[PDB]
């Protein structure tokens, strides 16, 4: 419902979550919500580092039924810029080590 | 004979096409649409955006790029047949300017559905198309005289915009969303919107305001006088019809 909200644990689960092979870089929220490609939603993420929350304005770009796998949810691509390039930072800098 | 024909057929997901709305404002009235690529694959959905970034690197990108003008000359055939005269927007990227491929697909095509080509719009980024010029401006030429329409899509904030729109003189234009997004409360905008959209009236240049979302900025579009505008807030984009 537009405003989403998806904490990851540890590295695995962000390696998991963490989808690279985008544009803008991406993260893959489960929800079992409709959303439509295209969508822009506001998602807060945590990192496995702290529990600082980071905003994230992104579009819809993969959507799943979790049909016949993978949970049900979608694709967020991170804002194409410079608040883009800090939350795929933070993010490959973390699944590296 | 036929029958191996018939078990090709049996034809799954991949690649296909969502379209947006164009809804009228100063400009004349017409069934326009834009045309999005799409990948389904077994329940998922895919925005290019997904995926463009490994074409990129294998460029596969001319190869997606005849097959959406061709879907699209496609579309437009049914729409026909169907008796509507439908108009279709499709985005096309530079690799496309010197692909010959591309104009005798458009050719055939356009020719195997009997559909005008003033039916097919091609757009094309503004930014790629003045570090493509010539290759663009044949491309204007070659297509142009199968009677598609050309036209430059985020024109507008360049310090060479107004020179390329005399110069490349193009079919219809698609203002910069950041000209567009601002309008309903920048001055800046508000003005060049207008100085944009008088430089194309008096050549009958189409002007597009995608992306829109309020009723102010409907209103400032239509009173700066846009043509034709896009957006959740006009349309959806899906397979609809
Ligand atoms: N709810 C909502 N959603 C919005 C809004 N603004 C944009 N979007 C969504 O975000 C995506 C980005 O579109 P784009 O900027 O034109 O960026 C395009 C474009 O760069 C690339 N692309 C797709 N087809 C082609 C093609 O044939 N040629 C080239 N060169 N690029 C293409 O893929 C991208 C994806 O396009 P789409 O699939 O249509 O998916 C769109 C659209 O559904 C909004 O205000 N509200």
């Amino acid at each position: 419902q537009g405003i989403l909200s998806l904490a990851l644990k540890d590295k695995a689960a962000l390696y998991s979550a963490y989808m690279p092979f985008v544009k803008s870089g991406g993260i893959f929220v489960p929800t079992p919500k409709r959303y439509m490609l295209g969508d822009e939603v506001f998602l807060l993420l945590t990192l496995p580092d702290s529990s600082e929350r980071l905003p994230v304005a992104g579009k819809v770009v993969w959507t799943t039924p979790a049909g016949a796998n993978r949970a049900a949810g979608i694709g967020v691509q991170f804002p194409d810029g410079p608040e883009g390039e800090a939350v795929r930072n933070k993010i490959e800098t973390l699944l590296a080590g | 004979r036929w029958v191996e024909q018939l078990r090709e057929a049996l034809i799954g997901d991949g690649f296909l096409l969502h379209y947006q709305p164009v809804l009228n404002l100063q400009g004349e009235p017409l069934e326009l649409y834009q045309a999005f690529l799409r990948l389904e694959r077994n329940g998922e959905m895919m925005s290019p955006n997904a995926f463009m970034a490994i074409a990129e690197e294998h460029d596969l990108i001319t190869e997606i790029d005849r097959w959406v003008v061709a879907r699209a000359i496609r579309q437009l055939g049914e729409r026909q047949r169907a008796g509507h005269k439908t108009h279709l927007l499709v985005r096309i990227g530079p690799n496309s300017f010197s692909d010959p491929q591309m104009i005798d697909t458009i050719r055939e095509q356009l020719a195997v559905y009997g559909v005008p080509g003033e039916r097919l719009w091609l757009q094309t980024p503004e930014s790629k198309v003045f570090t493509h010029l010539r290759n663009a401006q044949q491309f204007l030429a070659s297509v142009s005289a199968m009677g598609c329409k050309v036209g430059l899509e985020q024109f507008g904030s360049g310090l060479d915009s107004f020179q390329l729109l005399a110069h490349f003189q193009p079919a219809f234009l698609k203002l910069d969303r950041s000209i567009t997004g601002d309008i309903a409360s920048a001055r800046e905008s508000q003005e060049k919107i207008r100085e944009i959209t008088s430089r194309a009236q008096p050549t009958g240049i189409l002007t597009v305001a995608e992306f829109v979302a309020d009723a102010q900025s409907m209103s400032s579009f239509f009173t700066a006088g846009v043509d034709y505008v896009q957006g959740d807030f006009v349309a959806p984009t899906g397979p609809l019809m």
